[PDB]
DNA sequence: GAATAA
DNA sequence: GAATAA
DNA sequence: GAATAA
DNA sequence: GAATAA
DNA sequence: GAATAA
DNA sequence: GAATAA
């Protein structure tokens, strides 16, 4: 007979612990930013014209 | 990953399921692999039991019912079977090198041990095919020619090409004049890396040789819708090819993909940042 | 147009999970730039041409070294993502326009699922994995391309057609 | 029965996303012959049913 | 009157969105080893002695 | 299990991080085979395992 | 208000 | 949607 | 009417 | 399925 | 999912 | 236990 005492102890099943590469951790990008829009200017992105958000 | 559910390694094996087959793949213009069901019997797990006094050896065999046969399966690892020849996919010759249910370091292989009268049996299922598709009717002669599946990852050298991605885009000929857009959406199967293989149990010399007797059981359910009533040459519309290997190379590596990850179209929750 | 005035903000939120069927986009620094936000929107340059990952049903080859490839191929909801501006009223002074300038905090955060990776390594894990729809090409300049709206066509048949039929 | 979805009120030379070319053929050939293919065969994702075999 | 229209537009209260430091991420170490252990040696670790787990 | 230490912080600040804790009584671990004399000393052992530790 | 009145 | 999908 | 009788 | 989907 | 989808 | 404690 196969038979042992132990603790926290079980007939041996399927054990792979690794997992089949599914995991997944979550961050936010967090970017908070002061900014100027000034047209009071001639020069480049400075004038009348409406400034750009390229989401 | 292959197809050896014909029998291939050798031509003994051939039974009219076979031949049944052989004469479907002819009436019909298309066909689907719709499970596969597979069932190793180990009938005896048998050691050789080295008997070593200082410059001679002993040998003899010795039953090990306290032994099994581990099937393992490569979940956490990128892996491929080489194939070349039909005979060298073969269940019991077929290996490749440096290769280890047992590593000292990760043991990546999700073992399955089958003791003497019991039995591994696991089923696949084939169908992985959408929208009133098929592949195109095959006598499986040729190897190098794979399971249906929408696996992704394929070789430069031998491209199994479109219908291996999930999202087919192919062109079938049909004859000079005229042409099938065959395009179809399936969904993605990894097929891991299947083996056999023994304990790894140091001896006073190297490993512990393990053999065992054993009655795989491979058994394939195929609908093979049979040919219209009247000549369609265009309807290989919803026939596929099946994820043959192409090239010119005489060895060619079968790729297996452990796992397909699951990934969330879910927005978070417990997140402690307000928005 | 949406106008804030001082001690108000403007919030909008886009919602950049395109993607369907158990699938993500490579692993990205941005660093790049000409680089793009997930979407499915259709309208590429000739000069920078973004590719299948940026039609709606992407056919791409991953290579994965040498002697594999990956067919990765799926398909994905279409984003119309229009052009964004920040622009003061247009008000005619004796000499042109009255200028504005505003201060604000723009604040932009940006929720992501970084899938990591195998506990053991799959090359050919590529397979679900797509490219952005980054901007290809040895323009030094790139237009990226913005189309206001995807328009709502119908699977419906008529109703109250005067016609019999 | 046609729905003809027209034009934005601004130009989106980009708007071609949705649309799609016809199925005509292409080539210099005079004569064209367009394909006629009966039927589309239904298959089944069904397993089997009342089938001997045990397994 | 200090006033104007918008869309997920709100009076604006307290954002900083930085969070104060506290943040949790969890991975387990996995270590799965086939291992021997060998007491048929005279050589160091390999003897009648019991081998120890150094948790 | 009171903790009182200095952390440096660089050289111009220190931290007296400072806390309380339970008790952790570690004992030893050990694989070991039965001991069993033979003729000649003991019998010799040895295990075929996989150890399988996650953290 | 099969001959198109949303 | 034992192989980590918060 | 695990050995295939729709 | 204020940005026209009868 | 009279034009064979057990 | 708007400042991320799953």
């Amino acid at each position: 007979t196969k038979e042992g005492y132990g603790k926290h102890i079980t007939s041996m099943h399927v054990r792979n612990i690794f997992n089949q590469g599914n995991q997944v951790i979550r961050n936010i990008v967090k970017q908070q930013r002061y900014e100027l829009l000034d047209f009071t200017g001639t020069e480049a992105g400075t004038t009348n014209l409406p400034k750009i958000i390229p989401y | 990953q292959c197809i050896w559910w014909r029998g291939l390694q050798n031509a003994a094996n051939v039974n009219q399921t076979i031949n049944n087959m052989i004469a479907l793949n002819t009436i019909s213009y298309g066909v689907r692999f719709l499970k596969a069901k597979l069932c190793i019997e180990v009938y005896a797990v048998t050691r050789k039991r080295l008997i070593q006094t200082g410059a001679t050896s002993y040998y003899t065999d010795d039953f090990e019912q306290g032994q099994n046969l581990f099937i393992g399966w490569a979940d956490r690892k990128a892996e491929s079977i080489p194939i070349t020849t039909p005979a060298d996919l073969d269940e019991t010759k077929l290996t490749v090198a440096n290769t280890t249910l047992f590593d000292a370091n990760n043991d990546n292989i999700t073992k399955e041990e089958v003791p003497t009268r019991e039995k591994w049996c696991h089923t696949w299922d084939l169908d992985v095919l959408n929208h009133n598709y098929l592949w195109e009717p095959n006598n499986l002669d040729s190897q190098w020619t794979l399971i249906p599946g929408a696996q992704a990852v394929q070789p430069t050298a031998t491209p199994i090409g479109p219908t291996y991605q999930e999202i087919v885009i192919a062109t079938k000929a049909i004859g000079a004049n005229e042409s099938a857009l065959v395009t179809t959406i399936q969904d993605r199967r990894s097929y891991p890396r299947l083996m056999l293989s023994q304990p790894q149990i140091k001896d006073e010399t190297d490993t512990m040789k393990f053999k065992y007797q054993i009655r795989i059981s491979t058994e394939l359910e195929m609908e093979h819708h049979i040919k219209p009533d009247i000549a369609n040459p265009w309807l290989t519309r919803q026939t596929l090819p099946l994820p043959a290997l192409s090239g010119d190379g005489t060895t060619r590596y079968v790729p297996c993909v452990p796992y397909e990850t699951h990934v969330s179209q879910r927005n978070w929750n417990h997140v402690g940042e307000y928005l």
